[PDB]
């Protein structure tokens, strides 16, 4: 025979393994394939699609409620509206999107980000926001002169409903990574900040307060490593029915 | 350009002048069963202009406090002109869709829904382990109305629905949403009293408002079968 | 693979093939870059 | 528009832009369509030539590691006055939720699964017993075994696994088995004929039965035995993704929810509050 | 500059030297440049085909060793009424110093990572019962389970490796995993935007979390279990060397020193003290 | 010819008539970051003549009983002209120095200086296992001192460090130690203000002596950044 | 199947052994490789780089004062000055060196070493050393005109500041060892010792003490084998916060 | 290596370039052998 | 601002050139030491050691 010897690892399972093993049913015919639209063959692909962010995650603020950012006409000039924290491996606006979602099955991601928003105030009603994304280092802008010096976009409502705020990849490492310390120099993202270009204008017969839908995903310059479980779900208890598919 | 559109199938036509291109789902166009994919041996009939044509379902009312709407396909046409002929005396069906929902307002007025297609959208009961009932599943021409639209009504959430082909009704900007849908399953034909393909969704993401004078905002559905093929004949169901 | 069903294989993690406009951009006229999209 | 993708666009250097009719940062969301602005349109952007490979993103991939499917413990003893050394268990997906919320971010899946058995023993101390077990696949509501001796277990066609607890895990491959072209992650309609059918459960996406017994016959002293059993797919192909699980599962048989008693993943709020929208939580304070 | 040695250079013979204006023997220090005199030009050198292989000091080699990195000892019992049938280890280098020192030799290190897990057992006598353990690799901060039995063992992501106490070791590879091109096995900063952040430590160099358990459920009686794991990184690029490591380690989160009591490698004598500069230690008395 | 050198950056030029070479840190020099290399996609900006130029230190009087000084890079610079406000607008940097250390006396003065570049110094703290704080490494300009330069204050060696880039400045034979010193990181760029690339360490070895007339005799400090890139603009810290 | 035996040898775990394992990450694109100043491939490369040698271990020394050996003005002719143990492999003067410490990771050794001495008076001072190196054998020489006898350099101070010794290879067999006997005939590697040639000449405004640093390296002709733990280094507890890593 | 991921290969142990000078020369100015150094 | 470090030694001599910058052409003579078409700026000299 074949003088052999087994080396460390013998015998064991790792669940990310990959070995052919006994078929169960030999000679049988798999069902023939079909077309099927919607076909998906990496994740990155599912992280592109821009879905709604949660930026008023607030209390008082219910269900849909939480997905759209009310602005209304201002009495003062340069006024801050809202800000939206970035880390897509933490908890709040960005989380519960597509790119957070599958970003939060790994560790570590690299890539530009986009955040688009759709005004869905009246025909009648205009305004100019200014956008800004403010690479970290200190603490959030609160003043438009001060946000205004990052990297922005000023957004003109018009025909063209949506603008769009470029979050280019900008990281001293190739990637950044999740380790549950928002502050660490290998997570924190920086911030955006929203404020009044000018104010939002609006007539007698056209509503006062007008809402933002904000949406984010990842562009085709993303990368995403280090599978791990994620902390979106889990469970304490078996769960209902479950104990029946013994009996 | 991208604004204007007409839509004609059989003795049906549709047109907007205040549309936002339109949506090909997963970039695909309904089409008849190839003979490559095909397993029930008996010829299939097509219909064609009978069933292939807009069907316009009962208005509903878009109201300050509504929650959404949604309808099942083939479930909310199984009963209208000879499409629901067919399908009652067919056992098996097949098809694509034309969705094309419509709602105008006031150059005053704003509000903003998301008009998705779901495939496979199994619904869920909320705060109960009881699995939903037929009855709170087959609503017909009438169609249903979300309870939680914020999880989709399973569990889930509307924020990351855009992964579905879909559309948005934007008062400022437009006042239709067209959706092309084609044959969406594991099976090339299927039993069209079981089995819902898919399920469309209109929902309120942005509320219904105004300053000016109050009028009845109404959000309609005009939906016309694609490519119908029946097979399977006997009586009707 | 050593055993005669080829569905015993091990893994294929070799597809690179991509089309995130399925997803992305199903909209029937395609959106030229710079240009008003309405 | 399909292409192959080894790794991440590379970016191009982009100069200043002052173009009439030109507005690559205007969108229109109500197409449907997500925005295609690039970075070079955006901002000025240098050159970078990006080596950032996409396979560990790869649908194979992601869904390729083997997860728990199946957690048994049952006594091994003699059961002269519950499951009496043996179990029968309706294989599904919908049990243990990491794998379950995985697999559901998609509509339909075509795979091959290859399934692990891992075995523990404890004593109710004088040793641990070598044990031999018996899992005998047993298809959809087909037969199944009511006794640790019956004579179903001579599995004459049925595939059946003999394996001891002191052997590395049992495992095999069960081909993608489905009637159709692919297993259906989500089911709107009704297994049945008639209106009080089950809703949401199609019975062609349940792979089967998988019956476990001790072949031992009892020893003099009782022992606790307790199965996990670990699915992996392979040759995956997976269609329409969908919207991920934000509230708890609450049963195997449907989607039902309600949600936490408080932020985060609760009904009314998936994210977790912040004082106000101008509030920026974990705020660098140098 | 840069060329191929696999061999210690050779000698060629060398005559008598009297020349005008040439001084192989006189340097400059301060240059910073190490001295470059030859052997052939300091003495009358013979010529020596010299065929002294250098390969075991090759980086790949000095550092290819599989060091202890990990130690730990629990008890597997009953813990009705510490580390209960299971414990967490954040992976780090720093603990032992065998390896530690070896390591610190150099600024910078890219390699991948060999995992070898041994396990050991003893009782609080009826004999060693096999058990089977789980060791979870659990990403930086990520979450760890709570209990020997909680639902996060079911390891959907995770890489789970299942091993019997009868077994060979286990054994696995963690790939180069820094966000970064290579590890900082020294970090002259802090790891937040922050001032009260920790110095010297780059989270980025952290490979991880082990978390590992016995999956049998406790038995009648008690045991000790220890657990070891080592490490031999391959695939070696090593840049910057340092000076070595003198004073004995006090902390595994800094360099922090203080120095042995007395000579030898006490902060005020690193060298053992002789009597005086001309006493010769160890002198040959023929 | 290798005694006497001149070098000049932007603005600024310093010659010396009594140097030992020069030392260009483990053979290479500095360079703008390539493309192939990158990963920060922003156009950054590359202030050259503004940024990389010699910029002096305060001096430091070298004493009979000194330890020896210590300039952490980039944090001895980061408040210092337009280096220092790219430094402040910016989150990421990126540049090699060129490093000047001047030290004259008399032919009747002896001790020697060692002039270190160490890559990465990490502090150790001495007698407890409290990790040094932000102040005991951040000293900006003004940079600090040696507590016990026999370990390099790190548990190490100073007899082992001419393993890094490095010159002395001995009395009799020079009056100047010149070293250059290109981007040492494991990423392209960095953070500025909580990393510190290099730590240029000034240490005798030998000490000051003399028995002629007793004189002030300081040790000075004169670094110019090189090829200076700064990306992530925003606002100043 | 294939028919096959275990060998002896089957299942063991060598520190040492060299094969592939099961990759715990599948699919998983380390980090891009990137340029970086100062790679080291082999060892040899860092003890070829001189290092201090600490020749005034002597109690009453203490830190720095350890480095440097003081000459003084001296009052008779021929004396001697200083001399160094040459074991490179036992504590002393070479001990804590780049060529000591790297080479006790090691227990076989084969090669010319070097030593470089800096002369540190002031410019002023003039003189001329002797530095020797007696091959193994005898008793160390206490005088010049013995030492004299052997391998050696006599420097002259001048605007060259230093002197270079070399300690070429002799030995009988290939490889020198440690063994913990320093007086073996396989470890002892002979003396150096210093003599003044003249004398230490300064004038009255020059410090009539002065310093010498000596330095100790490698040639290339310098080769290491046996890799063993290092005796440098060790451990009698858990270090601060090493059980911390377990909470 | 019968593994899909080339980082879980045996060690490699055959790079026998060197370049000692970057350590031991690294002055500008090479030195000559003979010449005086200053 | 512009300079040169001197160290003394064999060449006795340093040289600070003052380059040419003006906003204009030519710089004049208006009697105003402090005109922005006059004033050249400032020399000054430090102990470097
Ligand atoms: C662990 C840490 O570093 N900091 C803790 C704070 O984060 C924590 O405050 C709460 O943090 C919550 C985090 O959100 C998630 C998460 O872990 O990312 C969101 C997950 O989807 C959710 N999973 C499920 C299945 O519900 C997960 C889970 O609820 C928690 O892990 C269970 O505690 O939380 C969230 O932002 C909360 O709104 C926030 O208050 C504080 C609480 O005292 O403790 C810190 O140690
Ligand atoms: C064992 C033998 O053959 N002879 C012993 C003598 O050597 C010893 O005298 C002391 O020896 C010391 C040796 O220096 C080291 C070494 O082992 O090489 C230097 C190491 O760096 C040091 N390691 C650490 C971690 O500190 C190591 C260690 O301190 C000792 O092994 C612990 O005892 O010592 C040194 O030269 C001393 O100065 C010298 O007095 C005598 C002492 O009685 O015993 C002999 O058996």
């Amino acid at each position: 025979g074949v003088p052999t010897y087994l080396l460390p690892g013998s015998g064991q399972f790792l669940t990310t393994d990959d070995h052919s093993s006994a078929p169960v049913l030999p000679c049988f015919n798999p069902t023939p394939e079909m077309h099927i639209p919607g076909q998906i063959r990496n994740m990155l692909e599912m992280i592109q699609v821009e879905s709604m962010m949660e930026i008023n995650n607030t209390d008082g603020a219910n269900g849909m409620e939480r997905l759209r950012v009310d602005i209304s006409v201002q009495a003062d000039l340069d006024q801050l509206l809202f800000n939206i924290p970035l880390d897509i491996q933490l908890d709040g606006p960005l989380r519960n999107t597509l790119v957070g979602n599958i970003s939060r099955y790994y560790t570590h991601w690299s890539g530009s980000l986009e955040m688009t928003f759709m005004f869905c105030g009246s025909f009648m009603a205009t305004g100019k926001l200014i956008l800004c994304y403010t690479p970290p280092g200190g603490s959030c802008p609160t003043t438009r002169e001060t946000a205004m010096l990052g990297t922005h976009i000023v957004w003109d409502f018009g025909l063209q409903s949506s603008i769009t705020l470029i979050i280019p990849w900008i990281s001293g490492s190739h990637y950044r990574m999740f380790n549950s310390d928002a502050k660490s120099t290998n997570a924190n993202v920086g911030y955006v900040t929203c404020f009044m270009q000018t104010n939002l204008i609006v007539p007698s017969e056209s509503s006062d307060t007008c809402s933002l839908i904000g949406f984010i995903a990842a562009k085709d310059d993303f990368s995403l490593r280090l599978m791990r479980d994620s902390p979106d779900i889990g469970q304490s208890n078996h769960l209902h029915g479950a104990e029946a598919a013994y009996q | 350009s991208d604004r204007v559109l007409q839509l004609k199938l059989g003795n049906s036509a549709i047109v907007t002048q205040e549309a936002a291109n339109y949506c090909c789902a997963y970039g695909e166009w309904p089409n008849y069963l190839p003979d490559h994919e095909a397993v029930a041996i008996d010829k299939p009939t097509q219909p064609e202009t009978s069933t292939d044509r807009f069907y316009t379902l009962r208005s509903v009312k878009w109201e300050s406090n509504s929650t959404g709407w949604w309808w099942k396909l083939p479930d909310a046409l199984n009963n209208i002109g000879m499409f629901g002929q067919n399908v009652q005396y067919h056992y098996l069906y097949r098809s694509g869709f034309l969705i094309h929902v419509q709602c105008n307002a006031t150059k005053f007025h704003q509000g903003a829904l998301l008009v998705v297609a779901i495939p496979e959208h199994q619904r869920g009961a909320h705060d109960t382990t009881t699995s939903p009932g037929f009855n709170d599943i087959m609503k017909g021409e009438r169609g249903g109305t979300f309870n939680h639209p914020y999880v989709l009504d399973d569990g889930t959430s509307i924020a990351c629905a855009t992964i579905f082909p879909h559309q948005w009704i934007n008062l400022r900007t437009n006042n239709s949403a067209t959706i092309v849908l084609p044959w969406m399953n594991v099976a090339p034909m299927d039993f069209p009293l079981r089995h819902n393909q898919w399920t469309l969704a209109v929902i309120p993401v942005v509320p219904l408002g105004t300053r000016t004078m109050s009028s009845v905002v109404p959000i309609t559905v005009s939906i016309a079968p694609m490519c119908c093929e029946f097979n399977g004949l006997r009586h009707a169901i | 693979n050593f055993y005669k069903d080829s569905y015993a294989a091990s893994a294929s993690k070799q597809d690179f093939s991509q089309d995130p406009s399925k997803f992305t951009e199903p909209v029937v006229e395609g959106l030229k870059a710079g240009a008003p999209v309405l | 528009v399909e292409s192959i993708i080894k790794t991440a666009t590379d970016t191009v250097k982009s100069e200043i832009n002052a173009e009439l009719g030109v507005v690559p940062s205007l969108n229109a969301v109500e197409t449907g369509a997500t925005s295609n602005t690039e970075p070079e349109e955006a901002i000025q952007t240098r050159t970078v030539i990006n080596q950032h490979g996409v396979s560990e993103t790869l649908v194979e991939n992601f869904l390729g590691r083997a997860a728990l499917v199946s957690k048994k413990s049952f006594e091994y003893k003699n059961h002269a006055s519950t499951h009496k050394n043996f179990f029968k268990w309706t294989i599904n997906t919908k049990s243990f939720v990491q794998l379950r919320r995985k697999l559901e971010l998609f509509t339909y899946l075509r795979f091959d699964a290859e399934i692990t058995i891992l075995t523990t023993v404890a004593v109710n101390y004088m040793g641990l017993p070598d044990l031999t077990l018996q899992a005998m696949f047993v298809p959809t509501g087909a037969l199944t075994p009511k006794e640790q001796d019956s004579f179903h277990w001579q599995s004459g066609s049925n595939a059946s696994v003999f394996f001891k607890i002191s052997d590395p895990p049992a495992r095999m491959t069960i081909p993608f088995m489905c009637i159709n072209s692919a297993y259906s992650v989500f089911y709107d309609g009704f297994a049945g004929f008639e209106k009080n059918g089950l809703y949401g459960i199609n019975p062609a996406d349940t792979i089967g039965n998988l019956c476990v017994r001790i072949v031992n016959e009892h020893q003099p002293v009782g022992f606790t035995v307790t199965v996990r059993v670990y699915m992996k797919p392979k040759h995956i192909k997976a269609w329409a993704p969908r919207p991920p699980r934000t509230m708890p599962y609450m049963s195997i048989a449907n989607a039902n929810y309600k949600g936490r008693d408080t932020a985060p993943n609760t009904l009314n709020a998936i994210i977790g509050n912040r004082a106000s929208v101008t509030t920026m939580p974990h705020n660098i304070v140098t």
